[PDB]
């Protein structure tokens, strides 16, 4: 690791990825199918 | 068959993240859905978090696999 490594910033990637909004809809769809 | 279009979109979004961020961000996404939608029935809450933890597999994050279980909030 070092100051010039890739240094992922997970919260920034999350917002850049639209907060995984399509995953959220998918998770919601699967959740309400329980039982 | 090809996958449901919404699932494919989810994988496109997940691919915008590094493998070592996927499980943390999917936990965040699961909490966001659970709270925004007011999901409280026990089996629905369990299936919500389980579905989130299994997404890296279908989205081909082979180095991640299934995200580890973490006790569900509230
Ligand atoms: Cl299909
Ligand atoms: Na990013
Ligand atoms: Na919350
Ligand atoms: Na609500």
């Amino acid at each position: 690791a070092g100051p010039f490594g890739p240094r992922p910033s997970c919260p920034s990637q999350f917002v850049s990825a639209h907060r995984l909004s399509a995953c959220q809809i998918w998770i919601h769809s699967e959740a309400t199918s329980a039982g | 068959q090809q996958r449901p279009p919404l699932l494919r979109l989810c994988c496109t979004q997940l691919h915008l993240q590094n493998p070592q961020c996927t499980c943390s961000t999917l936990r965040r996404a699961a909490m966001a859905t659970r709270t925004r939608q007011g999901i409280q029935a026990a089996s629905q809450v369990q299936r919500l978090f389980e579905t989130a933890r299994h997404l890296p597999a279908t989205c081909s994050f082979s180095q991640v696999g299934v995200c580890p279980f973490v006790a569900i909030p509230a």
